[PDB]
């Protein structure tokens, strides 16, 4: 049908279309306009309905600047929520929120598959019992804080301490050993990361599969809100239609609440909490709940998430933090030591396998590791105050082994091959546990500490020590 | 007429024109097939709150009225299923086939309809059963921060309530569906599903279902209470229900108060919690026990919702964050946890022995701080500290393996008398299970006597059997 | 007021309040500077303040259900006499815990006897 | 403070727009109208005087609240009373440091000035 514009209110837009047969909530309306005379300005705009009003008026939100909108101009309604283009054809390019590629390498054909963004979460019927652990191929992650597939992961790491290297390695491993593809959706600052990912993941070829979606701070509130949901619809296509054993990734959750900070400005309604929208928990939940495992296909939408807010008691970080499953921390002081990845023994949950299923050895090893690290920390405190030489023999042996344990944590990443020159190593979780057990058992107390660096397996440590000409 | 046209739609609220005869609180079902609750009448336009998905609603739709107040179907058929807050199946397995329906706005049992609590509720956790007993009909508040093991405690209780007649209704509000499915599978594995009902509303659902969920759960429990069946209701979290009602209230343009919640929070929580009571002998002896949950940020009790709920509860269970992180499972603080109705439901033997343990635990807790200050200590303080360490060791439960009360009283008596001094701290854990097995295979008569009499048996032969186990046990 | 309650009662009440306020500031001083930097008279002030705040606890009647103690009803004259006795430091030897949850000062003495003092 | 509460209640019932703490816009106008009549008439008029000692209540000694600020900016001095000195054994509990009076040198007898300066 066709309806005319009657009101404009800037960012909230509040275009009150007068129409014959109204479109449902979340439906898409597209405006086409031409410069009939010198005064008028041609504009092509898309809007999303958000609220019905008295008589025929339907409130909307515009995804771009409304400068040049004139009362009386005709509007056409598409018939369905804003349709992202998705499928094989769309793989391998960077999109805006609406669906056009920002880089002008190519244009998506009209014939392609287009799916609506807003979909109800998977029913309770299709869910699956979740006990299994996803393998990351990173020794520390597989030893201290494993990730439950289908669950949200948190990584509290400052920019420049290895965030980009860590996520590149994760997506490379998940595309090398698994059938999983990744999806990235940023909202903040500058995307210099585009060229780093271009280098490594285009050498790997995964760039052709990862369908990045970008809309950043310069965009109006509506696009900054709906970008994450476009990113999620990218994964939803794979899980529903493809149904491959693709345990895919999506790399942003909290950024939706960072955009929700601006969604509070998008509302234009009664304030609540600390200026936040009333529907904060519901609005975040609608996104978070679409990430699930399922029996329709072997697709776990497990996501690694960075939280820029980093304030505990604030309502939005608390509401987001309630949904998180596992947590990890990246700190600069550990980066100083040359131990990479710079992850510390902080962990969360991940007990679905160990010790729940059997997991006895894994759980006991992890507990001993954390205990030894904290004992080494207090011993290091004592050493500075008075001196190590006065420590007893049995207490000194703890530091002796702790040095090796601390240094073994480093892993020679595959992505680092283009800078360091190391080919890179992938480790199975069982191999990590089995190999590390001997370290706690003191099989290799005599070996020099420097051998325990940037190696995948314990035999590699032994051979490196040998190569040092012992 | 009974048919009216909707003129507004937004975020779960709709107005309608017409509907002259509609009653306040009535259920109205739209032409889409979804139904809503008529909160407010007006001179010309009724205000309707929409329970289901509102996207399909349009201006010009015709809404009809069912003709009844808000009702939740109930019946024994529901036992062993998973249902929405509104009584519609969300798990396949065909329809519900319920017997009858009960409104959600029932009047609570008034004064002189109740009696003092006299029947205990065995959670199977040594710490909860021993130091902070809970009785049937006592509403016990469980406060703790996230990642502290609260749901472990609730599931352990529901699992342990196997022999005792206890229709246990479990409700999760706003929780993640994956956790709900994991909990349902966990209950099925232990065979606790045949006597339990799970009703849940997740975060994805509209707020009206989230705020309706716990009332529907307690209305489910009410039917079983009236016939005389004992009932247990567990709420996964009340704070998120408060947030959902905050959403609904402020979307209705009602001024907020302290913090951000409207003034109706106390009415909302108290009306829900008041329906759980121990009915008197004249009424039929039915009992409803509630175990609500609330989330405290950074473990601070001083806040609007936590204190508001504490004003209603008959007791509090405080789960310590850092104690949980240290490795003690589950986490509970001796100082802040108290039960008003405790001691009138706990069996005689537990009061005979366990009563000394709580004072020892608290005194050890404070002496622990002083000893942390003190490098050098006298022998009596050292003995007190060692006893405290042993008590802390004995109080650590195994997950999903509740222990019967008789074993609890035996092990706690064995500890209190002090035979464990020779046994090293680490050896105590293995000692407990070996002692359990030795009592089970050989020492039957003591267990049978405690099961029937409810009192400690002859001390001489009891100590003889304990000493025989001490003979068989080998120190590391 | 001195006329309503009697001179000795008023003086005891006000000396108790003064000592408790002095301790209320001494705790902050201790937190910032430590417990070792206090003066001898300050040590005495803290010493008596602890016992005074402890003795104010009373075993109750209705608490017999909650904890299982008998309970006591303390006359005013016993209160003022006991408070004067502790204020003058006649019970320097007794430990602090003996003043916890007791009705009459004779029960304090009995509790200290039970402690083995 | 109760006068301010009564005026706030009677204003809010009238639907007059609120202000800093729901107080109407006329609070300072009203208190200045009240307090400005206190004066010391000249010798010509007759030499009368109308001195005032208004009281203000404050929670937790937060004398920086709206009404205390208004009254302290209208008055010619304040006497700050604190429960801390009150239970400290010094009564009446007057804070000498925070108390100021802007008639300090003129409203005293000469011997009182002479001794009180050194005091
Ligand atoms: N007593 C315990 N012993 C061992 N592991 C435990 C214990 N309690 C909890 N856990 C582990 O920690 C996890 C904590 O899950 P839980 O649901 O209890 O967390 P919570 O944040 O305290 O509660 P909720 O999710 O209800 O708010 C459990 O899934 C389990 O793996
Ligand atoms: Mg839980």
């Amino acid at each position: 049908t066709r309806g005319r514009v009657i009101q404009v209110m800037g960012p909230v837009v509040d275009v009150k279309f007068e129409n014959g047969h109204l479109p449902a909530i979340y439906n898409a309306l597209k405006i086409q306009h031409k410069a009939r005379n010198e005064n008028e300005v041609d504009i092509d705009l898309t809007l999303e309905v958000a609220l019905h009003l008295g008589d025929d008026t339907v409130r909307t939100i515009a995804m771009a600047s409304t400068d040049g909108l004139i009362r009386g101009m005709e509007v056409i309604d598409t018939g369905a929520p804003i349709s992202v283009p998705v499928g094989e054809v769309t793989l391998g390019r960077v999109f805006n929120v609406l669906g056009e590629p920002i880089d002008l390498e190519g244009d998506i054909p009209a014939d392609a598959r287009r799916d609506p963004i807003h979909r109800p979460a998977p029913k309770f019927e299709e869910l699956a019992t979740e006990v299994e652990i996803l393998e990351t191929g990173i020794k520390v992650v597989d030893l201290l804080a494993p990730y439950i597939k289908g669950g949200k992961i948190g990584l509290f790491g400052g920019a420049g301490v290895g965030k980009t290297v860590l996520i590149q390695e994760l997506i490379h491993n998940i595309a090398q050993e698994h059938g999983g593809i990744s999806v990235f959706a940023g909202v903040g600052e500058r995307t210099r990361e585009g060229n780093d990912l271009y280098h490594e993941m285009k050498d790997s070829g995964v760039i052709s599969k990862t369908a990045m979606v970008f809309g950043q701070m310069n965009e109006p509130p509506g696009a900054r809100m709906r970008v994450a949901l476009t990113g999620l619809t990218m994964a939803e296509y794979f899980r529903d239609e493809q149904g491959q054993d693709v345990l895919l990734f999506i790399d942003n959750i909290f950024r939706f609440t960072q955009a929700g900070s601006e969604v509070s400005a998008l509302l234009g309604r009664m304030p609540s909490a600390v200026g936040y929208q009333p529907t904060l928990a519901t609005e975040m939940g609608q996104l978070q709940e679409r990430i699930t495992s399922t029996a329709k296909g072997s697709i776990t939408s497990i996501q690694a998430i960075y939280v820029p807010a980093d304030d505990y008691t604030d309502p939005a970080p608390a509401t987001t933090f309630s949904h998180l499953d596992a947590t990890t921390n990246l700190e600069r002081k550990l980066a100083e030591m040359g131990i990479y990845p710079a992850v510390d023994p902080l962990a969360s949950t991940s007990r679905a396998l160990a010790p729940e299923i059997v997991g006895e050895e894994h759980y006991q090893v992890a507990r001993k590791v954390q205990q030894t690290l904290q004992r080494y920390k207090e011993l290091q405190d004592i050493i500075a105050i008075l001196g190590m030489d006065e420590l007893s023999d049995e207490d000194k042996l703890v530091v002796h082994r702790a040095r090796r344990i601390q240094f073994f944590l480093s892993q020679n990443f595959h992505v680092a091959e283009q800078f360091t020159g190391q080919p890179g190593s992938y480790v199975p979780v069982k191999e990590t546990v089995r190999g590390f057990k001997e370290i706690l058992e003191g099989k290799y107390d005599h070996l020099p500490e420097d051998a325990f660096r940037l190696v995948g397996r314990i035999e590699e440590v032994v051979e490196k020590a040998k190569a040092m000409g012992v | 007429s009974d048919v009216g046209t909707v003129i507004q739609v937004g975020d779960g609220i709709a107005r309608a024109h017409g509907l002259d005869n509609v009653m306040s609180g009535e259920l109205v079902e739209f032409a889409n097939g979804v139904m809503g609750m008529a909160l407010n009448l007006e001179e010309n336009n009724v205000g309707i709150v929409i329970l289901g998905p509102y996207t399909g609603i349009k201006e010009g739709d015709e809404v009809r009225r069912t003709g009844r107040i808000m009702e939740v179907p109930v019946g024994e058929a529901l036992i062993g299923r998973v249902v929405n807050p509104l009584g519609q199946p969300v798990d396949g397995l065909g329809p519900v086939e319920t017997t009858e329906t009960r409104p959600i706005e029932s009047r609570a049992p008034g004064v002189m309809d109740r009696r003092s609590v006299h029947e205990p509720l065995q959670t199977g956790i040594k710490a909860i059963d021993a130091l902070v007993p809970i009785g049937r009909g006592q509403r016990e508040l469980i406060i703790g921060d996230r990642q502290t093991g609260k749901t472990s405690v609730a599931i352990d209780t529901i699992i342990n309530q196997k022999d005792q007649n206890m229709i246990s209704i479990y409700v999760a509000i706003g929780q993640k569906e994956s956790t709900v499915r994991t909990v349902v599978e966990t209950l099925r594995k232990h065979g606790a599903l045949d006597y339990t009902i799970v009703v849940t509303a997740s975060a994805s659902q509209p707020a009206p279902l989230l705020f309706l969920a716990p009332y529907a759960g307690v209305a489910m429990g009410e039917y079983f209470m009236y016939k005389g069946k004992h009932v247990l209701v567990v709420y996964d979290d009340l704070s998120k229900q408060a947030a959902a009602y905050r959403e609904l209230s402020l979307l209705l343009r009602r001024p907020p108060g302290r913090e951000a919640y409207p003034g109706d929070i106390f009415y909302l929580h108290s009306r829900l919690l008041e329906r759980a009571a121990k009915l008197s002998d004249a009424k039929g002896g039915g009992s409803l026990t509630a175990l609500p949950f609330v989330e405290t940020q950074a473990g601070d009790i001083s806040a609007y919702i936590p204190t508001n709920v504490i004003s209603i509860t008959d007791g509090q269970i405080f789960l310590q964050s850092d104690l949980f992180f240290s490795g003690v499972r589950p986490a509970i603080n001796a100082g802040l946890s108290v039960s008003r109705v405790g001691g009138a439901a706990q069996i005689k033997a537990m009061k005979k022995v366990a009563g000394t343990l709580r004072l020892d635990l608290a005194a050890y807790r404070e002496l622990e701080a002083f000893a942390q200050f003190g490098s050098d200590l006298d022998k009596a303080t050292q003995a007190k500290l060692a006893r405290g360490a042993r008590t802390v060791e004995v109080l650590k439960q195994d997950l999903h393996q509740p222990i019967p009360v008789e074993k609890q009283v035996l092990i706690i008596y064995a500890l209190t008398r002090g035979f464990l001094d020779d046994i090293p701290v680490e050896d105590v854990r293995r000692f407990e299970k070996e002692f359990y097995l030795f009592l089970d295979q050989n020492g039957q008569h003591l267990l049978e006597h405690i099961r029937t009499t409810k009192d400690l048996p002859n001390e001489d032969d009891l100590n003889k059997a304990i000493e025989a186990f001490k003979k068989t046990f080998v120190v590391s």
